[PDB]
């Protein structure tokens, strides 16, 4: 409703861009990283950070690109972080209607077009 | 310094008079417990990668002779000493033996011998094995402790017959593993040992040994085992163990209480951890008792203090082992290897994973059918362990037909039958999966080998070196063709380097430093390092020596720093 | 968006000497309205990471976050008269004292350790079972 | 006052000792622990050799009389504190039998593995009926420390006196101590292992190593055998005394000088 | 003035992995007219110093300095077509060359000087009157 | 290097020669560290 906290389901420059707008607006922020982006600055440039694509709940060690395109994980870190909204940035998920219906099968506000327009 | 008088007659004179059989009966009959000092072989094998040099070992033999003339024997040859001495110390193991024999004419000299291949690295024909035993006897060994890494008696017979044929003591060892008091591992029960003892006696043993290579025998078990052993055979029993667990001295004392005829220990400075338990303290515990061995504790201390100063020169070869480890009961890695191993794990970025290993080793051991693990079988089980660790694999994972696993060569080789046969046989499926169409066999590996043409073989080594080789050198060449060849070439380049003191052999001479060096008994060189030049172009360094007063310049490449 | 930078002397590796003015970089932030301009300067400044020399960053943040600044109620006398921009008592405070230990041991070593063997590097941390 | 705070702070069992086994010097502490209602374990320090008649000052009667007198003084437990690891297996069998016939209090045996056979003495004490023993986790055991807890427990596994401690957990806990101990590389001694030489000089677990370092640094790291005999000799000159904590330091000061 | 950057990923020390996007930074250049924007971009691009890794800077500079770009007559087939390889020209790297010389003579000496008398130690540099 | 392109160069240190026989000279160039590796021909190294 009143957006307090945004998770950016992406990386690098796109993630940093969204972080900046979030900050200036007083919105708190959440970054995700795969293990290969262990060192990436976008995971430090957020007020909170979580790994995506490894661990006890998996069931395979995930890929570096895969890790970012994974609905389950994205939702997971959204739900665990306490995120009211997700910005998908561009590429990756951002045009996946599956991922949208999921934001809101999880009641999480999706920054972008409704799933119908998307299909 | 000891001593003024000549030397007291000891077990050496006793064996010469009685012969081996009557001599094992005399051991059996003795009230006092008998002691073997393993400092000169197993102590540094376990603690210093077997890098102890002849120089330090031979200078002490005469003191053992005058100060502890009641010792049963000095274990001082075989195990890894044979090839290590030439490969890594550029010295000849025969010369080592002949010098120990000269300095302690009153004590038995003992070696560890693998039945299947003597001191070698692979399988050899019977005649070669025979030839080795004959030379070892000629060169001073009195007591051969002979073992098989799977406790397969069949695989020991040729060695046992060759020892008796030479009229030496044949001590046939049984490797201890598992736990006779735990009924959940029935394959190594009491009966397992007493039946081997009886097979070994029928095969001609003069003495039976229990070789607890991993330090696994616990005191309540020693009491049961040594009682039962000395009821199942009339032969003397000789107990060798390792202190990995930190309680092996309790096991030895339990064994002595139970009637054991002889035991092994290392001098204090080279005992504990993966070595034998402490000689001076075991002696001190028995002092005044019924079985008192009569060894002077003030001499043991003095010889220990000498070994402590010797050990300090070998800092390059110390491991990181800090003390007792009861996880030996879980993994059963033999003391003689829990360190060559500790740093195969290093060389593979496993150092911080070293525990999961431990558990892979017990697991691997069991998938193999649960076997005796001792040089080279442990090696095989280690290679399996590291691999289940690296390639991150489990045992169903290892025996499943679907999952490709390329096996370590040592594992392929064992399953083929190159180390022999466990009682047992190898697990079918694992064998088929690992062999990749290579065909296994189940007979004694020795018995497949063609006789060596000993003449042809002698001429090959002789043509290569362009001189005659001695009988001893020829035995060396049979065991390790390539390591002997390189040693012979290095000797011809560098001279009798075994005669240098240890700090000089490993580090050379400081500026201005003086050294006495015996090129031979009674030919002493005085050598002073006067100065060492800056390296030149063409990249040569000249070292200015004084040799017996006279200046000598020697030029060497400066390999350190890139010069040819 | 809406950040201009005009560098003076700073980059990764720069040598800053004591002889001239102490400027590293001027930051300019733009926006359609004045408040949003302030939050953009504020976001930019806090995001700076400058290692090797101390900087005035936290003072600049206290200037632009201050209420008299935000509702344009300040005069030329504002800074000279506003003590809580200059918050000054030697700080500490648990974390600060802890940083001070680590600083000091990092630069100077620990007397009990500094002349003695060192543990094998990248050693396994102890893991509680 | 200090004993009071220590009980308040969470100590339940006070092993109290005196460096000359002087009972008179233990009374005040022993009364203070009983007034706090905690356990007072009165320790007798072990020295010499009860099976050797050449040193009759420390015979069997000396320990059994002190046990009876510690009981009278209020002990709830008697400990044998073998700070140099001198008690031998055969002596343990005589000593713990005789102590348990001389007092009805339980006995608690504490020893050091300097000789490399303390585990034998411990297991002989358990067979003789000792009520409790001390041991260190494997990674911090051996040499001048206590003997190995995992191996002692494994040796008693399934016997009548089995202490019922899980071997898998002991090993996991010792693995943890092992990693801990690696971080302290700065403070490792040069001691490599068993030294039967302890039976001559009697330097206690703390001191043996310090004393060796201190004779290296005072440039005698080459006449250690003269020091060893000296410390033994000094001990006799002082009248044959219990050498622990401060009293051993005094003996080592004396020994270093005479050398 | 007129330059916007959208970066954050690169900085000295950073390690570019093979796994993701090759992107280092996005440069946006603004000016009142398009020609001035081109030369703003051109100035900023050429002002970049990136070392340790290869870049596409030269190729970016060639595009924007192209006549077909300047007069807006390119189709989508321009890059796949123009080259006009563009492509190339190398780099002098003179400093590194000099340092190589100095290190070589410092370690090995000069062949014309190395076995001949040597000037009196730290004698005065010549001073130009 | 040219009229109006002045390099400042400091020789910080010179390493002992290594095996493979290389010496590295540590420079500062315009403030920035630079390592250069040269054979130690003097003293026999390729
Ligand atoms: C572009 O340079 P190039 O063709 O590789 O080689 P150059 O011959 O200009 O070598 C120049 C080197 O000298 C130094 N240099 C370049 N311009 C400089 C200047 N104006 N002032 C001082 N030093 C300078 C730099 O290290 C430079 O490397 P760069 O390419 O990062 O600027
Ligand atoms: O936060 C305030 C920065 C502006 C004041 C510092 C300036 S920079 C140039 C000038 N020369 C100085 O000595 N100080 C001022
Ligand atoms: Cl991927
Ligand atoms: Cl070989
Ligand atoms: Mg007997
Ligand atoms: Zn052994
Ligand atoms: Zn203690």
């Amino acid at each position: 409703g009143p957006i307090s906290k945004i998770l950016v389901a992406n990386r690098s420059e796109i993630a940093i861009r969204v972080f900046r707008a979030a900050n200036e607006l007083g919105i708190k922020t959440v970054a995700i990283w795969a293990e290969e982006d262990k060192l990436a600055l976008h995971r430090f440039k957020a007020d909170e950070s979580y790994q995506v694509g490894r661990g006890p709940h998996l069931a395979r060690d995930l890929g570096p690109i895969e890790s970012y395109l994974s609905i389950d994980e994205v939702i997971r870190v959204a739900k665990l972080s306490g995120a009211d909204a997700i910005h998908p940035g561009y590429g990756l998920l951002s045009e996946s209607p599956e991922f949208v219906d999921a934001c809101n099968k999880a009641g999480i506000i999706f920054i972008g077009p409704k799933a119908d327009t998307m299909r | 310094y000891a001593n003024g008088n000549g030397v007291k007659d000891g077990t050496k004179q006793l064996l010469d008079t009685l012969g081996p059989k009557k001599f094992g009966e005399w051991m059996r009959n003795e009230k006092r417990v008998l002691l073997t000092d393993t400092t000169m072989r197993d102590g540094h094998q376990s603690l210093l990668a077997t890098r102890m040099r002849t120089y330090d070992i031979a200078r002490i033999a005469g003191t053992y002779s005058h100060a502890l003339p009641n010792l049963l024997s000095l274990e001082c040859w075989g195990g890894a000493t044979f090839d290590v001495s030439m490969r890594f110390l550029t010295e000849d193991p025969w010369e080592r033996l002949a010098l120990i024999r000269e300095g302690a004419p009153n004590l038995l000299l003992q070696m560890l011998l693998r039945g299947a291949n003597g001191v070698g690295y692979t399988n050899y024909p019977d005649n070669v094995v025979k030839y080795f035993v004959r030379q070892a006897a000629k060169g001073g060994i009195d007591l051969f402790r002979v073992f098989d890494c799977l406790n397969w008696v069949e695989n020991m017979r040729v060695s046992m017959d060759a020892i008796a044929e030479e009229n030496k003591l044949c001590e046939a060892a049984i490797c201890y593993t598992g736990d006779i008091l735990n009924s959940a591992r029935p394959k190594y029960d009491l009966k397992y040992y007493t039946n081997l003892a009886v097979e070994l006696e029928k095969a001609g043993a003069h003495i039976i040994a229990v070789k607890d290579m991993a330090g696994l025998l616990k005191p309540a078990a020693a009491k049961v085992l040594f009682k039962a052993l000395r009821e199942a055979t009339g032969l003397p029993i000789h107990f060798h163990t390792h202190d990995t667990s930190g309680i092996a001295a309790a096991t030895v004392l339990a064994a002595v209480e139970a009637g054991v005829d002889a035991v092994d220990a290392a001098m204090d400075a080279l005992s504990g951890n993966t070595s034998q338990p402490c000689l001076g303290s075991i002696v001190e515990a028995l002092s005044g008792s019924e079985r008192d061995p009569g060894l002077d504790p003030a001499w043991i201390r003095r010889i220990s203090f000498y070994w402590e100063a010797v050990r300090n020169q070998y800092a390059a070869f110390e491991s990181d082992l800090k003390g007792p480890a009861s996880e030996v009961y879980l993994h059963e890695m033999p003391g003689g290897q829990f360190t060559n191993l500790k740093e195969q794990a290093r060389s593979l970025g496993l150092e911080t994973r070293w525990h999961q290993v431990a558990q892979a080793y017990a697991d691997a051991n069991q998938m193999f059918g649960d076997i005796v693990k001792v040089a080279p079988s442990s090696k095989v089980v280690g290679d399996m362990a590291l691999m289940m660790v690296s390639q991150d694999l489990t045992v169903a994972d290892v025996v499943s037909p679907d999952r490709e696993v390329s096996f370590p060569e040592s594992v392929v080789s064992m399953l083929k039958g190159d180390l022999g046969q466990p009682p047992s046989g190898w697990p079918e499926a694992l064998q088929k999966k690992a062999l990749k169409g290579e065909k296994p066999y189940t007979v004694r590996p020795g018995s497949l080998l063609k006789e060596a043409d000993l003449d042809a073989e002698r001429k090959v080594i002789e043509k290569k070196l362009e001189r005659e080789v001695s009988d001893f050198e020829f035995a060396s060449y049979l065991m390790y063709p390539k390591v002997f060849t390189d040693f012979a070439l290095a000797s011809d380049t560098y001279g009798p380097v075994s005669v240098l003191p240890t700090p000089a052999y490993f580090y050379g001479l400081a500026d201005g430093e003086e050294l006495f060096a015996d090129i031979e008994k009674g030919k002493t060189l005085v050598i002073v390092n006067q100065a060492v030049s800056a390296t030149d172009s063409q990249g040569m360094v000249t070292v200015f020596f004084e040799l017996n007063g006279q200046p000598r310049r020697i030029k060497v490449p400066d390999r350190a720093h890139g010069a040819t | 968006f809406g950040i201009r930078l005009d560098g003076g002397t700073s980059y990764s590796g720069a040598i800053i000497t004591r002889y001239y003015d102490p400027l590293l970089v001027k930051v300019t932030a733009w926006a359609p309205n004045p408040l949003e301009a302030i939050s953009r300067m504020d976001r930019a400044l806090r995001e700076f990471r400058i290692r090797g020399v101390a900087t005035n960053l936290t003072f600049l943040e206290a200037i632009i976050g201050h209420p008299k600044f935000r509702d344009n109620s300040y005069t030329t006398r504002f800074i000279d008269t506003t003590p809580e921009l200059f918050q000054q008592v030697k700080r500490q405070d648990r974390a600060t004292k802890l940083l001070t230990y680590l600083a000091d041991v990092t630069v100077n070593g620990h007397p009990e350790a500094k002349d003695r063997p060192k543990p094998l590097e990248n050693a396994a941390r102890p893991v509680v079972p």
